[PDB]
RNA sequence: GCAGUCAAGCGUUCAUAGCGACAUUGCUUUUUGAUUCUUCGAUGUCGGCUCUUCCUAUCAUACCGAAGCAGAAUUCGGUAAGCGUUGGAUUGUUCACCCACUAAUAGGGAACGUGAGCUGGGUUUAGACCGUCGUGAGACAGGUUAGUUUUACCCUACUGAU
C-alpha cells in the first residue's frame, strides 16, 4: 500500500529541504542564509536534489 | 581472514611462521608448501606473521609438478608440530607440519588426505573433513 | 614558467618598457582593446560607467586580457553584442623581468647566485594609479543594469578594489548630458566616424562655413 | 538604537488566573496549571486590569526588544494550552515493515517502545513527559495522537518519536519509512 | 607542496553531486634555492636498527551531512590526533619498486630527533685496478675493492632507593 498523502508528508522532512553549498548542512526550504557559524551564514545556497 | 570457514576456532599455538615448510599432505602432486603469508595476521613492527593448526596460509610450491609450482595459491594447514593445548586439558602435537592445498572458498584441490587430521582443523573446514582418512 | 601576479604586482621599479634597448619582449597577451559596437555614433549610446582604480600598483596583461573576455561573455549573452562599447583604457606598457637559474638555463651545471642579477623579459605590465579608468563602457541608460553587473564580474579577474562608477557625461565625451542636448539642439557638434567634432568658435570663417551647414 | 519603550499586551481570557512574583508565571485555569520561570530576561510585568497584562521593557536593543514579544507568546502558549489544550496527531508511514508501537510501564515510568521498525531487532525506548497522556486513534490502525495541557512537553514527546525512529545507512528519499508528525490541535477543538 | 577566490565550459538534461579553463589572493618551511648573521684554539658530517613524545594538512576506526546515494558498492564534506598505521624480494640508499597480508598499510616534526646508544653498507685520507683526460707529476659531485668508531666516576634530568 502506497497512501500517497503520507508520502506527501514524509517528503516534508527528508525531501523538502535545501542544503548549503559550503558546508553541506540540511537547512529549511525557506532559507536564506545557513545557521551555521562555520560557513559564516554564506547566501550560497541550493535545493536539494530529489529522487530519480 | 579465513573466509569459508564454518564457525570459530580457538588459540593454537603458533608453531610455523612465514618462511615454514610443510610436507604437503593431498595427493595433488605438491610436495613442499613455503609459506609467504597466513590469513589473519596483525600488525607489529618486525614480527613475522605465524600461523597454527587449521589457518588459511598463503604458499607456493617448492617440489613437485611444475604444474603447480612458481606461483602463489591458498593452503590449509592440517598438522602442526607445536604442542598445543586443548581446553580439555591434554596437550599434543603431530610429527610433521603438514598442509592441504585449496582455494579461498575452502574447496580442497585435492582428492583424499594422507595421515591424520586434527580435530580443530577438520572441525572447521568441511572439505578438509571429507577428504581426511584418520581425524587424529 | 608563470611567476604569480603578487612577485609582480607593486610599482617598485621605475618604467621600463620595450625601445632600442630592450629588443628582446615578447608582445602581451591583448591585441584588441576595443570590441562590442566600436563602430557606433556618440549618440546612440548617451551612458558611460567607468572601472577606476582605488590603489597604486601594477596590471598584468593576461589579467587585463582575462578580464575582458569575461565582461565581454557576460554582456554578449544577456544584452548581446549591439548594446555596448567597450574600451580596455589601460595599455600593457611597462616590461617585467625575470631571473631564471633553472637546472638547464642558459649555461653549465649551475648557473650562478646573485652575481650578475640583470634578469631577461618575461611579461608585461600596466602602470594603474590611484583613480584611473580600466573599463569605460558605453551602452545605453535603461541598459545600465546589466553593466554593474558585467563589470562586477570583471572586478574578481585582477587585484586591488576597483570601484564601478556611471559618469554623467555624454557617453565617451568630456562634457556632461545638458551640454549635450543643447549643442544637438543647436547643430554646433558634427559627427565624426565613431566620436564627433565640437564647433571651433576661433578659427577661420570659412571654414566655420566649410564645416556646419546646419549651424547657420 | 535602545529603544525607549516597548510593550506587548497578553490578553487574559475567562476564568483563567495568572500569578506573577519577580518574573514566576503561575497560570491556573479551568484545566491544568502551568509554572514558566523567566530569570533570564529583563522583562517588567503590569497588572494593568483582570482581563489583560500589559508586558513592557524599558531602554532595550535590537536583542532585547526582540526577547519581549518572545515573551509575550510563551504566556499565551501557557494560556492556551490551559484553556483548551494541545494535542498533537502523529502518524505511521511504512514502506513493508509494520511498526508495532505500545505503551509499556516500567521501574520509571510510561517508556515508550517500537518494534520491528524496518524489520529491527532493538526496541527503542522513549519516555513520555509527565502531564501529557498518550493516546491511539482506534478508528485509524497507523495513528496516534499525543495530548497535554503544554505545548513543550508534547511536541518535545513528539520529536522524541520523530528523532528516535530513523534510517541509518540508506537513502532517505527512498526509505521514507517513519513515525511522523501531520497534526497540532487543540483538545476542545 | 598546500590551499582560498570569480565561473566560460565539462557531467547525453543540468556553471557548481563532482570537476573546473582564463585569471587572482594566501598559507606552510618536510624540497630546492638565494644570503652569509652564529660556529675554523673542531657543535662527531648519510642511512638503518632501538625508543619516546608532539603536530593535523585524517589512510583506518567513531558519530554525522551530501550525490547521476534503490540496495550493495563508491565519492565528497564536518567534529575528531582517543587509538592503530605491518611482513618481505632487490639497492649503501633517503627515494623508488613489486609480492603478500590487513580495518588501514596517512603525511610530518623534535639541531634535515636520535654515533661517551649502536651499526659502518655509503661517502670523505693514505694501498691498488680500469676507463677517459694530461707530454708529465697527477685529475675525475666516473666505476670497483681493502680501510682503529676513544672517556662518564662529576652537575642536572630521569628511573628506582634511603
Ligand atoms: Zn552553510
Amino acid at each position: 500500500i502506497i497512501e500517497p498523502s503520507l508520502k506527501a508528508l514524509a517528503s516534508k522532512y527528508n525531501c523538502d529541504k535545501s542544503v548549503c553549498r559550503k558546508c553541506y548542512a540540511r537547512l529549511p526550504p525557506r532559507a536564506t542564509n545557513c545557521r551555521k557559524r562555520k560557513c559564516g551564514h554564506t547566501n550560497q545556497l541550493r535545493p536539494k536534489k530529489k529522487l530519480k | 581472514s579465513g573466509n569459508g570457514a564454518q564457525g570459530t576456532k580457538f588459540r593454537i599455538s603458533l608453531g610455523l611462521p612465514v618462511g615454514a615448510i610443510m610436507n604437503c599432505a593431498d595427493n595433488s602432486g605438491a610436495r613442499n608448501l613455503y609459506i609467504i603469508a597466513v590469513k589473519g595476521s596483525g600488525s607489529r613492527l618486525n614480527r613475522l606473521p605465524a600461523a597454527s593448526l587449521g589457518d588459511m596460509v598463503m604458499a607456493t610450491v617448492k617440489k613437485g609438478k611444475p604444474e603447480l609450482r612458481k606461483k602463489v595459491m591458498p593452503a590449509i594447514v592440517v598438522r602442526q608440530a607445536k604442542s598445543w593445548r586443548r581446553r580439555d586439558g591434554v596437550f599434543l602435537y603431530f610429527e610433521d607440519n603438514a598442509g592441504v592445498i585449496a582455494n579461498p572458498k575452502g574447496e580442497m584441490k585435492g582428492s583424499a588426505i594422507t595421515g591424520p587430521v586434527g580435530k580443530e582443523c577438520a572441525d572447521l573446514w568441511p572439505r578438509v573433513a571429507s577428504n581426511s582418512g584418520v581425524v587424529v | 614558467a608563470r611567476r604569480p601576479a603578487r612577485c609582480y604586482r607593486y610599482q617598485k621599479n621605475k618604467p621600463y618598457p620595450k625601445s632600442r634597448y630592450n629588443r628582446a619582449v615578447p608582445d602581451s597577451k591583448i591585441r584588441i582593446y576595443d570590441l562590442g559596437k566600436k563602430k557606433a555614433t556618440v549618440d546612440e549610446f548617451p551612458l558611460c560607467v567607468h572601472l577606476v582604480s582605488n590603489e597604486l600598483e601594477q596590471l598584468s596583461s593576461e589579467a587585463l586580457e582575462a578580464a575582458r573576455i569575461c565582461a565581454n561573455k557576460y554582456m554578449t549573452t544577456v544584452s548581446g553584442r549591439d548594446a555596448f562599447h567597450l574600451r580596455v583604457r589601460v595599455h600593457p606598457f611597462h616590461v617585467l623581468r625575470i631571473n631564471k637559474m633553472l637546472s638547464c638555463a642558459g649555461a653549465d651545471r649551475l648557473q650562478q647566485g646573485m652575481r650578475g642579477a640583470w634578469g631577461k623579459p618575461h611579461g608585461l605590465a600596466a602602470r594603474v594609479d590611484i583613480g584611473q579608468i580600466i573599463f569605460s563602457v558605453r551602452t545605453k541608460d535603461s541598459n545600465k543594469d546589466v553593466v554593474v553587473e558585467g563589470l562586477r564580474r570583471a572586478r574578481y579577474k585582477f587585484p586591488g578594489q576597483q570601484k564601478i562608477i556611471l559618469s554623467k557625461k555624454w557617453g565617451f565625451t568630456n562634457l556632461d548630458r545638458p551640454e549635450y542636448l543643447k549643442k544637438r539642439e543647436a547643430g554646433e557638434v558634427k559627427d565624426d566616424g565613431a566620436f564627433v567634432k565640437f564647433l571651433s568658435k576661433k578659427g577661420s570663417l570659412e571654414n566655420n562655413i566649410r564645416e556646419f551647414p546646419e549651424y547657420f | 538604537m535602545k529603544y525607549i519603550q516597548t510593550e506587548q499586551q497578553i490578553e487574559v481570557p475567562e476564568g483563567v488566573t495568572v500569578s506573577i512574583k519577580s518574573r514566576i508565571v503561575k497560570v491556573v485555569g479551568p484545566r491544568g496549571t502551568l509554572t514558566k520561570n523567566l530569570k533570564h530576561i529583563d522583562v517588567t510585568f503590569t497588572k494593568v486590569n483582570n482581563q489583560l497584562i500589559k508586558v513592557a521593557v524599558h531602554n532595550g536593543g535590537r536583542k532585547h526588544v526582540a526577547a519581549l514579544r518572545t515573551v509575550k507568546s510563551l504566556v499565551d502558549n501557557m494560556i492556551t494550552g490551559v484553556t483548551k489544550g494541545y494535542k498533537y496527531k502523529m502518524r505511521y508511514v511504512y514502506a513493508h515493515f509494520p511498526i508495532n508501537v505500545n505503551i509499556v510501564e516500567k521501574d520509571g515510568a510510561k517508556f515508550i517502545e517500537v518494534r520491528n521498525f524496518l524489520g529491527d531487532k532493538k526496541i527503542r525506548n522513549v519516555p513520555v513527559r509527565d502531564g501529557v497522556t498518550i493516546e491511539f486513534s482506534t478508528n485509524v490502525k497507523d495513528e496516534i495522537v499525543l495530548s497535554g495541557n503544554s505545548v513543550e512537553d508534547v511536541s518535545q514527546n513528539a520529536a522524541d518519536l520523530q528523532q528516535i525512529c530513523r534510517v541509518r545507512n540508506k537513502d532517505i528519499r527512498k526509505f521514507l519509512d517513519g513515525i511522523y508528525v501531520s497534526h497540532k490541535g487543540f483538545i476542545t477543538e
